[PDB]
């Protein structure tokens, strides 16, 4: 088989085919963002780098048009002082766009061309500085992060309560900030054919959980039960013990959605249960306790489940009894 | 002495830049490096962003790309550029050794430029494969900046009286050439396809092949370096190691060589009677403009042929002359400038040219190959086409008995048409083959003067001994095989029966004449493999006969001074690259034969 | 593949077999001091047996009569096989169980006592000797330039593990192209055999136009595995090509750097250089009898 | 006709007769951030090089009235060392605002109201540098271009899905990072008169698509199918295939909008679907596999669609049957 998102909310798809590269291409930013950190690292350096290689050819060429490099004798002004090779013109480029200014190497007012450059290297230095930095804290402060930090059960259960069947799942949170406007939502991922003959190869059908004002909000900082309530129109109203095996093709998909506390930034903790991950005869075990003046939550029974006793019986036949 | 642009002489005078920095020889020589360094500024961001970012999830796979207005021209040029630039860094080089300094203005900016050069094909490919048009711009600016600044180099060379005499005022005034003829390509593709100044972005036209049609077959489609190494059957074997191959992963042909419209065309042709003589014009007409294609490349590189021995005898005379002495005996403006004469003296020079000389020769050689071969089954299904429409309807009134012939309509599709695709297959061949032995043997002449002229009659007079034995092994299997039909039919009488023919137990004596049946067989097996032995020490055996008949020769006969290795080297050279185009000259006779009494039986039994 | 090669030698026995290793493997050795003189020779003529080197071409003159002699040698011995393989099939066939040619479709012992041992016959003897000549020259001339420069062989090395991996990928894939090439030959012919009988009964009722357009779903299977079979050949010889070119760079700016580097050579140089540019040449002739010589190897399995 | 949204997502709407520009000059900052990149250069490069000079003038004319243009004799300590013209000034002013600081001219400690412009100089140099290059990094980061990997359907369809006609389209993400707290809003836009006799000419109608749990929430990994079931209280409850040509006025509009995940921007995707760009009788092909232990989208066949069998008469007649 495959899963369509794995236990640590990696997304198993692979695009293929397509022919629209100049999407790409007129979105850079994003993509620049998007690298690995290997290449991020690559692409920050490389633009300095070769930002102050450019130049530096600039500085050298006008040294040389402007008689600089030749020695013989004195009485003449150059463009920028003390500039001798290309490695003399390469170090003035360094002080100049990086902004230290040693001052060994100093720009004169001899040459017009070299005070325009000076402009243009500042100008273009600037906006590589402003675009490179932004960009490199957007990448380190991503909150795609955050949601390794937001733990969910390794098995999900499905029990009685209240007298109807519930598909049950707990997730926590390991940090001691909150996760602001946090929001659940839960789909199931199979393969469903119409009447008509349409297949839908990885259909999504969103399943509501029981809050009691709607749904798809929390208060997360203590770890909640989420549960949905299977009832006549819940498309696991037909989901039997049996069907409880690994090759079921039956994939609930749990999804928190918050604004980080701490940075600001929407995040997104993704979760997958197959069908053998979930357990039929079975409840999850309170881990909440009352120590001193605070609450403590034993984090280490965080999965445990305790078998209970629960009909074998489909949520449809139930309701037939 | 540390590293200098412009080299440390007298006191770093060459820096100065008095009387004009366009009259400064290095600035002109700096100035040079300004676009290569824009090319590489410009696509390597655009490549990576485009091209190298996304991977590993992200797969924009292009199956279909149409190619720009002169590709073919664009790719010449750059592979001619290329090699340019690989003899002005090879020139920069000798003129740098000379003097005690290194002068890097010589070589570096040449050496940047081909690195910008590879750049810009590499950019044009990506950017040619998913459109845009709009990103030629960054290679239409750069080739006016090499071309304006390879000008002014020119055009001082020209004020400072540098004649062609200097091989660098021949290799800037090709790199002018190159780079304008590169810089009308790229103004071709703005006229033809449409893009930025005109306000009718006209109409790519996608090809009508190569959408999902299931076509894998991509060499009609690639690219003209990939046309001659073939590196889009590279990823389609790097996997049929791991799977076995079907008609279904084969794909389907393309349109253009289906077999209907080899056949179409065939028979348009034939609009002009239907005999021979007028097979032979349809076929020239319909499969001509092509064929003549496969020679000229034959023909170019049975010329690179040559360029073996030749450099093989350039680099011993230079070596083994020792002295190691090397003088430009040409300064202008303190830098010394090599004459063509002088660049040819050098080892290292040789050798990097004829390396490059190879690769053109070897990828021309397969080029004729696979186009005569690609002709030929063009040919094939054609002509099996007319064969089934003879056989079929429009052939009203059948003359007498069971249509002609059963036996033979058999063969003719099966063993009577392939005579004549192998007849396409060599025809180049034949074509070529007196082309590179007429110059083979003029230049054997020009090394080892009469001695050579001994050796290359025998191996001349070696073909008629070549068809003479080829008759004789030719008879030898066709009176094998009047006993072998025996043998097999006397075998297949209870052979097949050999299930119930071994319960009656009469097989004890049936195979008991089995050898007498096989010996009658064996026989002639004996007489056809004579022959065959003779073919091979008449052909494996003649080059060492060769080598003697012109070594032993220069004193028996010639009496002329002692043979240096060079012109013996060169003339061994010379007859191993001679020695084995002459089994395909015997073969390509009796082929040429053979396909002669074919297309004969095709005509004759057309009507 | 070629692993129950091994087998086969009954057939040659032992002193046959040995004779023609030792034959083979002497003319080789031969043309390699023969060229090996020729530059000693050259090197000496620009300056003892100096006197006109008749010692060197009366060597030349015996390898030709051996070359000559190894001709019919490993011809004559590959008929005797022949005749062995002949004799030990026909005592085998009449001794082959009834039941079991019953139980078996009986065809393929047919086939294979004719078509079989018809290629063993007049080919396989001629493509092995074709192979030994082949692959012993390139190793010849993968140790001339060894002598030459003792340097080159550095490099030489990765270089023959690129070609093993070219090689271990075409002759995968050329054979494969062979079974389907061989595959759709059988319909394209038997439809025009169909084609020649009941024509009438064709023309007649039918339109002949899907019978004419049927045969065109033959040709184009048939000419696709042709092309695709061809691509691959050109697509192993270019970078065998490129290989072998790579190789002569390498060996000469080696063998050149040498004379400057006040290592002598001299004219010995030029002799390893003749014999790297036929490096090229002779390795796609060794590939192209390799996987000839598959179909002798499974020759003799439709035997064993 | 015209198209009230572009098949890229561009408005096709101007707005005229606007006598209200006082609110335009009061919004200043967004007006930077939404030039085009010609003008966004041109601000940026402006707002330093006039800056530079302003205080260049400054610096040159306390020097002029110091006296220190004056080359006559020594012995007085100029307010900036070694400024001669005007040149000098203009290359002090770039040292100080860009902070490089050569040395060769420095401030010295005989004036003080050169002092008083050089906290100026700094301060000014601060605010300028700040705001500019906090605008030129908003306008890289902008949301909007990672709308441009947010593919739609080139063309809708209108099938039969369990019993009813359903409106469907597809929609699709490029990019490997996902799209956090993606809607989908659904509008038909035409003209429509009230009862009453009024008019809106492009009266914007919102319609529902199926969801489960109410609407307007995806999980935007793989291409979605995003359907509106045609049903009694639907604007498409009479529409028949009839009216599905080219001048019909009849306008859909499909919007999309999620927190970038890469960025942490909310960005917005539209596409509108014209009366002759959607199709009846036809139905999208699923595009889905499952290769290996991953599945794979192919976007080659992203919009394609397969006829089938589907009623020619509206959701009205359906219902009478
Ligand atoms: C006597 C001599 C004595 C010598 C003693 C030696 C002395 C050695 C001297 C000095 C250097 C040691 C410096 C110590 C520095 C720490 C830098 C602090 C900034 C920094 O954060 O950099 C760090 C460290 O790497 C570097 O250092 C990278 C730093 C940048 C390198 C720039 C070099 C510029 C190259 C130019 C050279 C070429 C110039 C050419 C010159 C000629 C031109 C003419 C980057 O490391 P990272 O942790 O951020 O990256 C990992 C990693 O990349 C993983 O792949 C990534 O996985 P994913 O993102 O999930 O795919 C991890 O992500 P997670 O967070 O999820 O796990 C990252 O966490
Ligand atoms: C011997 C000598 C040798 C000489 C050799 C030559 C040597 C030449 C020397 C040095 C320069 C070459 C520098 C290489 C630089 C790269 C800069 C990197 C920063 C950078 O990103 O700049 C780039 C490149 O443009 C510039 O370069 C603009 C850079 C700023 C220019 C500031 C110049 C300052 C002017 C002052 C002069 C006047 C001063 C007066 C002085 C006297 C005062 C007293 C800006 O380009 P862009 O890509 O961001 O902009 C496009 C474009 O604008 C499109 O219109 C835009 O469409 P929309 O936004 O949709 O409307 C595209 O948007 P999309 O993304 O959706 O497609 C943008 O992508
Ligand atoms: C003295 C030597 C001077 C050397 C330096 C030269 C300094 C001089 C400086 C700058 C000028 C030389 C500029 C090159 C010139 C002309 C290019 C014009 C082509 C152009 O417009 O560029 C864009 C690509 O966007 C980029 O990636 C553009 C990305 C930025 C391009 C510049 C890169 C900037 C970084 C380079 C500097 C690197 C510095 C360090 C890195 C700094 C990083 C901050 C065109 O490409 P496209 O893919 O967007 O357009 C396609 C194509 O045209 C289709 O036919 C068309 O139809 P459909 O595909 O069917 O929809 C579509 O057209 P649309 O674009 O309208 O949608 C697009 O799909
Ligand atoms: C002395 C010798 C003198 C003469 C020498 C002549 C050598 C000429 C070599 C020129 C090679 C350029 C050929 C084009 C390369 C190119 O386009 O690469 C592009 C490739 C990707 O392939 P694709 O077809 O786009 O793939 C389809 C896929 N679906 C996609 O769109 O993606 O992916 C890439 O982008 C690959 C980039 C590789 C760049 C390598 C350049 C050459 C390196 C140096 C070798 C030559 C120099 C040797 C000196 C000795
Ligand atoms: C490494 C060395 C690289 C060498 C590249 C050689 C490429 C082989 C040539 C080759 O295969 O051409 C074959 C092509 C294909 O014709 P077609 O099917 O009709 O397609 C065009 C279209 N249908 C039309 O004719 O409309 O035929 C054509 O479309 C025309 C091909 C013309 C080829 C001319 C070759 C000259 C090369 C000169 C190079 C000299 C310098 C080389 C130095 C570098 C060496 C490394
Ligand atoms: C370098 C490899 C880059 C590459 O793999 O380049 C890929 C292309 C393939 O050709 P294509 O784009 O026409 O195929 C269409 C794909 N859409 O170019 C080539 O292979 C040209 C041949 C490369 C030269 C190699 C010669 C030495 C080895
Ligand atoms: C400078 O070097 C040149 C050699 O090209 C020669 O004229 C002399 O050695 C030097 N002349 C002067 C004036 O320094
Ligand atoms: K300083
Ligand atoms: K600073
Ligand atoms: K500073
Ligand atoms: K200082």
């Amino acid at each position: 088989r495959a899963r369509f998102v794995s236990k640590k909310g990696n997304c198993n798809v692979a695009h293929k085919n397509i022919r629209e590269r100049g999407r790409f291409l007129q979105d850079v930013f994003t993509t620049l963002v998007d690298l690995k950190w290997p290449h991020t690292l690559l692409i920050f350096t490389m633009s300095f780098l070769c930002s102050w290689l450019l130049f530096a050819m600039v500085w050298w060429l006008i040294a040389f048009a402007h008689g600089d490099l030749a020695p013989g004798e004195g009485t003449n002004v150059p463009c920028v002082t003390s500039i001798h090779s290309f490695s003399s013109a390469f170090l003035f480029s360094i002080e100049v766009q990086v902004t230290i200014g040693f001052g060994g190497r100093m720009v004169t007012e001899e040459c017009p061309l070299a005070i325009l450059i000076l402009i243009v290297q500042n100008i273009v230095g600037l906006m590589i500085n402003a675009i490179m930095l932004g960009c490199i804290f957007m990448k380190t402060a991503q909150a795609h992060r955050r949601a390794e930090t937001l733990i969910f059960s390794k098995h999900a259960v499905i029990t009685l309560r209240h007298g109807r069947l519930c598909f049950m799942l707990r997730v926590g949170d390991l940090r001691k900030s909150m996760i602001i406007s946090a929001t659940i939502h839960m789909q199931v991922v199979r393969k469903t054919t119409s009447p008509e003959g349409e297949v839908v190869p990885l259909h999504q059908v969103d399943i509501p959980m029981e809050n009691g004002v709607g749904g798809n909000s929390i208060f997360l900082v203590a770890p909640l039960i989420i549960y949905h309530v299977i009832d006549s129109n819940s498309p696991l109203y037909d989901l039997a013990p049996s069907d409880l095996h690994h090759h079921q093709d039956l994939e609930i998909i749990v999804i928190l959605e918050g604004v980080v506390e701490t940075t600001g930034i929407t995040t997104q903790a993704r979760t997958s249960y197959l069908a053998d991950e979930i357990l039929w005869g079975q409840r999850f075990v309170p881990i909440v306790a009352e120590e001193d003046g605070r609450y403590s939550v034993d984090y280490s029974k965080f999965g445990n489940t305790v078998k209970v006793p629960t009909p074998l019986c489909t949520a449809r036949q139930l309701d037939e009894d | 002495m540390p590293l200098a642009f412009c080299g440390t002489e007298n006191h770093s005078a060459a820096y100065r830049v008095d009387q004009g920095v366009l009259n400064n020889g290095c600035f002109v020589d700096a100035l040079n490096v300004v676009p290569h360094v824009f090319l590489l500024f410009i696509t390597f961001p655009i490549l990576f962003i485009g091209w190298g970012s996304q991977s590993s999830k992200v797969h924009i796979h292009h199956s279909t790309w149409l190619h720009f207005p002169g590709h073919n021209l664009r790719w010449i040029l750059t592979f001619i550029l290329l090699f340019v630039l690989v003899c002005e860094i090879a020139e920069g080089i000798l003129s740098d050794g000379v003097t005690e300094s290194r002068h890097l203005h010589l070589y570096m900016p040449a050496g940047m430029a081909f690195m910008a050069a590879i750049t810009s094909v590499v950019y044009y490919h990506n950017i040619e494969t998913s459109n845009f048009p709009k990103l030629l711009i960054a290679l239409l600016i750069y080739w006016t900046l090499a071309f304006i600044t390879k000008t002014i180099k020119f055009v001082k060379f020209y004020d400072h009286a540098i004649g062609f005499s200097q091989l660098r005022f021949c290799l800037t005034g090709l790199l002018v050439i190159l780079y304008g003829m590169l810089l009308l390509v790229e103004v071709n593709v703005i006229r033809v396809r449409r893009y930025i100044f005109f306000k009718t972005p006209r109409e790519v036209k996608p090809p009508e092949d190569l959408q999902d049609l299931g076509v894998r077959f991509l060499q009609p489609f690639v690219n003209l370096l990939s046309k001659g190494t073939y590196w889009w059957m590279n990823a389609f074997i790097k996997t049929a190691h791991k799977k076995p191959i079907d008609l279904r992963a084969i794909g389907k042909l393309p349109i253009a060589m289906r077999a209907l419209t080899n056949y179409q065309r065939l028979c348009v042709a034939f609009d002009a009677p239907q005999g021979a003589r007028a097979i032979w014009r349809a076929l020239c007409h319909a499969f001509g403009r092509r064929l003549i294609l496969s020679s000229t490349f034959r023909i170019l590189a049975d010329l690179l042929g040559f360029a073996g021995p030749l450099c093989i005898f350039g680099i011993v005379d230079h070596l083994g002359k020792e002295n190691h002495v090397f003088q430009p005996k040409t300064q202008f403006l303190g830098v010394y400038f090599v004459s063509s004469q002088e660049f040819l003296g050098n080892a290292y020079v040789l050798a990097v040219l004829l390396f490059l000389a190879l690769l053109l020769q070897r990828t021309f050689l397969q080029a004729s190959y696979y186009v005569a071969i690609e002709t030929g089954i063009n040919l094939r299904g054609a002509i099996q086409t007319k064969i089934y429409n003879k056989i079929m309807h429009l052939s009203t009134s059948n003359l007498s008995m069971g249509e002609m012939t059963a036996g033979q309509i058999c063969n003719l599709v099966a063993i009577d048409t392939n005579q004549l695709m192998w007849f396409f297959f060599l025809c180049p061949n034949l074509w070529a083959m007196p082309v590179q032995i007429i110059v083979g043997v003029i230049l054997l002449y020009y090394i080892l003067g009469v001695s050579a002229l001994i050796g290359a009659a025998v191996i001349i007079l070696l073909a008629p001994v070549q068809y003479f034995v080829a008759t004789k092994l030719s008879q030898a299997q066709r009176s094998t095989l009047e006993h072998s039909n025996e043998r097999l039919k006397q075998t297949n009488e209870m052979l097949r029966g050999m299930k119930l023919l071994k319960l009656y137990a009469w097989e004890s004596i049936f195979c008991s004449r089995v050898e007498v049946t096989r010996r009658k067989e064996m026989t002639s097996l004996r007489a056809f493999a004579v022959y065959t032995s003779i073919s091979i020490f008449m052909n494996t055996a003649i080059p060492i006969a060769a080598v003697l008949i012109t070594f032993v020769g220069h004193v028996s006969f010639f009496k002329e001074s002692d043979l240096s290795p060079s012109v013996a080297f060169a003339s061994l050279s010379l007859f191993h690259i001679l020695v084995t185009p002459l089994f395909l000259l015997s073969s390509v006779v009796r082929s040429t034969v053979k396909a002669l009494v074919s297309v004969k039986k095709l005509s004759e039994f057309l009507s | 593949p070629w692993r129950a090669c091994t087998k086969y030698l009954s057939s040659a026995g032992i002193l046959l077999l040995s004779l023609l290793v030792f034959s083979q493997l002497l003319k080789h050795m031969v043309l390699v001091a023969i060229d090996y003189w020729l530059a000693k020779w050259t090197d000496s003529a620009l300056v003892d047996q100096s006197v006109y080197a008749m010692v060197f071409t009366l060597l030349c003159s015996l390898g030709i009569v051996l070359c000559l002699v190894t001709s019919v040698t490993v011809e004559w011995t590959g008929l005797k096989v022949a005749k062995r393989l002949h004799r030990s099939l026909l005592n085998r066939i009449i001794l082959a169980p009834m039941r079991f040619f019953e139980t078996t479709p009986l065809g393929s012992i047919l086939n294979r006592f004719s078509s079989d041992c018809n290629t063993i016959d007049q080919h396989i003897p001629s493509t092995l000797e074709c192979l030994s000549r082949s692959t012993l020259l390139c190793v010849s001339a993968l140790t001339v330039i060894s002598y030459v420069t003792p340097v080159f062989l550095v490099a030489l090395l990765p270089l023959a593990v690129v070609c093993y991996f070219i090689q271990k990928y075409f002759r995968v894939a050329s054979r494969d192209l062979q079974q389907l090439d061989d595959t759709t030959q059988l319909p394209l012919l038997s439809h025009f055999a169909e084609t020649v009988e009941g024509l009438t009964t064709i023309r007649a009722f039918r339109y002949e136009a899907r019978f004419q357009q049927k045969l065109l779903e033959y040709t184009d299977s048939n000419n696709i595995a042709s092309l695709f079979l061809t691509a691959a050949n050109r697509w192993l010889e270019v970078r065998m090509e490129y290989i072998g070119a790579c190789v002569v760079l390498i060996a000469a700016a080696t063998s050149i750097s040498n004379s400057l580097h006040r290592e002598l050579s001299a004219g010995l140089v030029g002799l390893g250089l003749t014999y790297a540019l036929m490096v090229s040449n002779y390795l796609n002739w060794m590939v192209r009898n390799l996987a000839d010589m598959e179909i002798q190897l499974g020759a003799v399995k439709r035997i064993h």
